[PDB]
């Protein structure tokens, strides 16, 4: 999962 | 334009007989007393700001699973090395402010400034991994992988050695812990030349190591990643959470980039300076600069990386409401 | 116990002849300097805090129409308020903790604490009408009314006039103005009997007037708007919404309130205190724990009236991240 | 209108 990089 | 000690260097020229030890006696020669007093002053807020903000982080992590994930372990040891910072310099800082000079001695010199330049090359070192960590995840430039919890740990351990490699080495004779500006509190020694511990090469080794490496890795992990992110947006401007996406994850960067120089690029810059240049004369407040900015992100850097997080963002909401919201 | 003369009263007996005019030396008699500076360290977490997150509250209001609606100008009064508190007061205090007396001495003792008492009188106030406000257009207590500009502007200009009301007659001879605690800040003479200035009298109207009075207020208009909005849930339940309107309104009540408590039960309590034991004997550090709590509200209440409000909050988050967000 | 009070 990408999103969760901090966004 | 110095006076000069035998574990110590004074920014105040002892023409007047005034100096003394900044281990033995005020140094209101230095500075007035209000200035000793505002130091104190921003000490305290540092404590007061930074505590809470990184103790949360902490706290919060323990009461929601979801962010016990492997990507977030940096994040966690970037919070517990702002609170070395904390504890380790500020609180001491602090107590030493308000009588005006070093109360602690040599011996404690070397844990204040130990503890502190450790503290905050784990910090430093936590933001390049974590670079790194996105990097290969977005990115992608080596197939068949896949982040987990074991490359978590290397990375966390990774930060640590990085550390100790910084800190370690002027305790035992490669450069070495002196009072540092007002002399209340204790640092690496990178202005004056002391031949007996080497201090130049040290000065080198850390310019090359612990500044121009991460700054290159910074710039080229996320200048790939920000290229990859706008790449794929381009292919797929039907999706508009894609173009959000894109422009959101520069934002941050930008960000993330730009605070990480105003964090280290004026340490970087007088060491460079005094380095170039080692006939000079240097205020106890112009030294005291450098530090100001690298301090304050033990505030800002959990801003930036954890309460700009939307998951922990949410978390702490929560956890700080009773629950619910 | 205490030491008296013309324009002052110095917690702290000249027996051993060392007390001073808090006008004219310092007074580190009265506590150590390192207490001093940690007042001045107090001081300045007020200001670097208070000041931004109000002036902020004014000039997101400049940028975004939807802020400036008749029901916020009592939100908009409280910060400007604030802002006198810390320029009236806190920056004054900063200044004069680092000398350790009050250098501006009695004509700047009566400027200092009436700005400063004004401040903190108008947010107080404004805060009971914000509750009158909001009582009015949820509990409905009169027929064909809905509020207004102009009504909002009376709500205001009535803070204005209550305000005037205490901090007004000290400088004319009903009370005074006189250093506390450690003779740093100024404040109303609320501990020494002054039959020439009759004290007693105003201690007492304050009491009345400007404590009991808003606190029953303040209850009654927040405690019908509990009730109200209760009541409505309970004939709604089909409603999800309406019950998550219900808790929430009630929570702020609760918050509200409990803040508002906080701030100045401590004020109230010590006052009562020491008018009913007039024989008794009152530190310095003592004297100065009702101020923290009172003052410590420019900071607080922002973040509970003004932060906490959803529409406020919004355009701040827009405003400060450089648009969109 | 009476939830922009705050909420
Ligand atoms: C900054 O400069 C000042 C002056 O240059 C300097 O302070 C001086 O330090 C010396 C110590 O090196 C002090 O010397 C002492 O003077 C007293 C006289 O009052 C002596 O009694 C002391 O002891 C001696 O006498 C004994 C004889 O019976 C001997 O047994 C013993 O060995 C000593 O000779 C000693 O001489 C001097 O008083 C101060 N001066 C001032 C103004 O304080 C200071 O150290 C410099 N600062 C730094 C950081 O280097
Ligand atoms: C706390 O207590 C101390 C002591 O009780 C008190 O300080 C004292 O204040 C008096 C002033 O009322 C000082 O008296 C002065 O003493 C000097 C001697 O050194 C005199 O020269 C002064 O002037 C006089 O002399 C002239 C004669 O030629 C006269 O023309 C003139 O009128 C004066 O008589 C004056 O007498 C005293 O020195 C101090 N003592 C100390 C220890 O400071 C202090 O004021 C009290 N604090 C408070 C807040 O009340
Ligand atoms: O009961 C365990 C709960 O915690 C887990 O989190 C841990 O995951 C790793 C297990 O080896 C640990 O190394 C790590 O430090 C912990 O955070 C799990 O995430 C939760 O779902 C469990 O409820
Ligand atoms: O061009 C006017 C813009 O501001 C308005 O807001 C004002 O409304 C009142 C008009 O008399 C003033 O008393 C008040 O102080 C202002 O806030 C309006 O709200 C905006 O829509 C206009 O663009
Ligand atoms: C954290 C402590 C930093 C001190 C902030 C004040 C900025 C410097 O200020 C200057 O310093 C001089 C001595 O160095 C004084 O003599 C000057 O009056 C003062 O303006
Ligand atoms: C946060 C708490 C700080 C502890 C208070 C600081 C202790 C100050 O101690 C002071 O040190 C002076 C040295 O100039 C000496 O005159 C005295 O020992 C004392 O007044
Ligand atoms: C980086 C280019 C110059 C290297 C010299 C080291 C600069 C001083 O060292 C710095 O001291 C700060 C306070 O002690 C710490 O927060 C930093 O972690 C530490 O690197
Ligand atoms: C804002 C300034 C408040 C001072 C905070 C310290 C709390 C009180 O602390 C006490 O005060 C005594 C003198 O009053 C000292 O002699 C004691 O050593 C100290 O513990
Ligand atoms: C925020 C800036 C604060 C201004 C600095 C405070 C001025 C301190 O001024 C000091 O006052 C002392 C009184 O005890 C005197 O010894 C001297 O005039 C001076 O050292
Ligand atoms: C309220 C019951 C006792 C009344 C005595 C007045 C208490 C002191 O007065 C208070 O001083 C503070 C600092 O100056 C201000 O912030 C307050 O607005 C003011 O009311
Ligand atoms: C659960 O919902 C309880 C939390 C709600 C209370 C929020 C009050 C905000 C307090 C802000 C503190 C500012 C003071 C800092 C200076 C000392
Ligand atoms: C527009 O998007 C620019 C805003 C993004 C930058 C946010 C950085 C946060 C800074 C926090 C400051 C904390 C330091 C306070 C102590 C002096």
């Amino acid at each position: 999962d990408i999103d969760v990089m901090g966004l | 334009n110095g006076t000069e000690g035998p574990n110590f260097y004074v920014p105040f020229s002892n023409k007047t007989g005034v100096v003394r030890s900044p281990f033995e006696a005020p140094q209101y020669y230095l500075a007035e007393p209000w200035q000793f007093s505002m130091l104190a002053a921003y000490m305290f807020l540092l404590i007061m700001l930074g505590f809470p903000i990184n103790f949360l982080t902490l706290y919060v992590t323990v009461q929601h699973k979801k962010l016990r994930t492997p990507l977030n372990y940096i994040l966690l040891n970037l919070a517990v090395a702002d609170l070395f910072m904390v504890f380790g310099g500020f609180t001491t800082t602090l107590y030493t402010s308000l009588h005006g000079y070093f109360v602690f001695g040599p011996t404690g010199c070397n844990l204040e400034g130990f503890f502190a330049t450790l503290g905050g090359e784990i910090a430093l070192w936590s933001l390049v991994v974590l670079a790194i960590e996105r990097y290969v995840v977005v990115c992608k430039p080596m197939s068949n992988f896949r982040f987990g919890e074991n490359h978590a740990i290397m990375g966390v351990a990774f930060t640590w050695v990085m550390a100790l490699a910084c800190a370690a080495p002027p305790l035992v004779g490669w450069s070495r812990y002196i009072p540092e500006g007002m002399q209340c509190s204790c640092g690496i020694d990178y202005y004056t030349p002391h031949e007996e511990t080497n201090n130049e090469s040290f000065v080198i080794y850390m310019f090359v190591v612990h500044f121009i490496i991460p700054l290159i890795v910074i710039f080229f992990c996320y200048g790939q990643l920000v290229f990859t992110v706008k790449e794929a947006a381009a292919q797929q401007q039907e999706s508009a959470t894609t173009q959000k996406a894109e422009k959101e994850v520069t934002r941050m960067v930008i960000i993330m980039v730009i605070a990480f120089l105003i964090c280290w690029l004026p340490y970087a810059g007088v060491a460079f300076y005094i380095f170039t240049h080692q006939g000079s004369d240097f205020g106890p407040i112009f030294m005291t600069i450098p530090a100001f900015f690298a301090k304050t992100s033990a505030v800002y850097n959990p801003v930036i990386y954890i309460m700009m997080n939307k998951q922990f963002r949410n978390c702490m909401v929560t956890t700080l409401c009773c629950g619910k919201n």
